[PDB]
């Protein structure tokens, strides 16, 4: 009732890549691209980034 | 008294979390945001009569 | 705004021991008159 | 001979006023078997 | 740093020595239990010149 909107609300992000899982009351903010694959990732978001 | 403080990070850039410790006279400041350190970090003034 | 600085000498490290210091308390509980 | 709830710290037995003297933030202390055998009134500030 | 709180224990004793760690026991006490809740790999000193 509060949290959704009639266009959508479109606030509240999460993460879903990270190379490694959270330790206990660990809080992250990286924003960087990590590469899924092995080639560079060179901070553009392409094939496995 | 030449000893003020310490860094705590990992990458010590902007593109991580860090944390900073300044004991300067009164009272000790102690941040954690996003710094982008200098490769030889100091702290400023010493003195002026 | 911040300069660099490199050093002039031409030596690594001392190295020292620390005989019986870094005794710190590893947890919150009060104990009084016991050995732990 | 009451029961008694200090700090939420509940118990059975015998109030009495005390000589102990307890650090600035102590609020309980322990015998050498871990059982309370002193608690701090919050409210007067005893040690009882 | 474990669980998300960064800790610190210290302790300050006063000594009239040169060049050496003096021995001895010592038992630093509790200063802050800060919730910061990062990972956290490197560190540095920070000295006033
Ligand atoms: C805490 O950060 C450290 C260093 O950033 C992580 O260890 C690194 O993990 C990456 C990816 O798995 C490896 O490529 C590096 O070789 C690791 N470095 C070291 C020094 O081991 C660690 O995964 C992080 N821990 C958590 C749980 O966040
Ligand atoms: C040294 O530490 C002192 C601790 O008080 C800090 O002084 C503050 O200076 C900022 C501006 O940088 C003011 O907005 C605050 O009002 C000051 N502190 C107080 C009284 O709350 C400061 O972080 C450090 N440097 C200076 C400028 O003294
Ligand atoms: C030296 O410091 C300056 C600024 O203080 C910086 O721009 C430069 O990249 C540094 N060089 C090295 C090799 O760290
Ligand atoms: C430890 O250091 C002290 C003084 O630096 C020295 O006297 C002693 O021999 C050292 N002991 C060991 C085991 O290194
Ligand atoms: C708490 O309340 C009691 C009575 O309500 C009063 O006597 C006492 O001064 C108050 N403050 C403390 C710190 O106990």
């Amino acid at each position: 009732h509060i949290d959704a909107k009639e266009g959508g609300n479109f606030n509240y992000l999460y993460r879903l890549f990270r190379k490694a899982n959270l330790k206990p009351f660990e809080r992250d903010i990286s924003t960087e691209i990590y590469q899924a694959g092995s080639k560079p990732c060179n901070g553009q978001t392409g094939l496995n980034c | 008294n030449i000893i003020r403080g310490w860094i705590f990070g990992t990458t010590l850039d902007s593109k991580t979390q860090s944390l900073l410790i300044v004991n300067n006279a009164t009272n000790v400041v102690i941040k954690v945001c996003e710094f982008q350190f200098c490769n030889d970090p100091f702290l400023g003034v010493y003195y002026h009569k | 705004q911040c300069v660099n600085l490199t050093t002039r000498t031409q030596l690594p490290p001392a190295y020292t021991n620390s005989s019986t210091r870094g005794v710190y308390y590893p947890d919150k509980v009060f104990r009084s008159s016991v050995l732990h | 001979c009451v029961n008694f709830n200090f700090n939420g710290l509940t118990g059975t037995g015998v109030l009495t006023e005390s000589n102990k003297k307890f650090l600035p933030f102590q609020q309980f202390g322990r015998d050498i078997a871990d059982t309370t055998d002193a608690v701090r009134d919050p409210q007067t500030l005893e040690i009882l | 740093n474990i669980d998300g709180y960064f800790k610190i224990y210290s302790k300050h004793t006063p000594i009239n020595l040169v060049r050496d760690l003096p021995p001895g026991f010592s038992a630093l006490e509790p200063l802050v239990d800060l919730p910061i809740g990062i990972n956290i790999t490197r560190f540095q000193t920070l000295l006033a010149l």
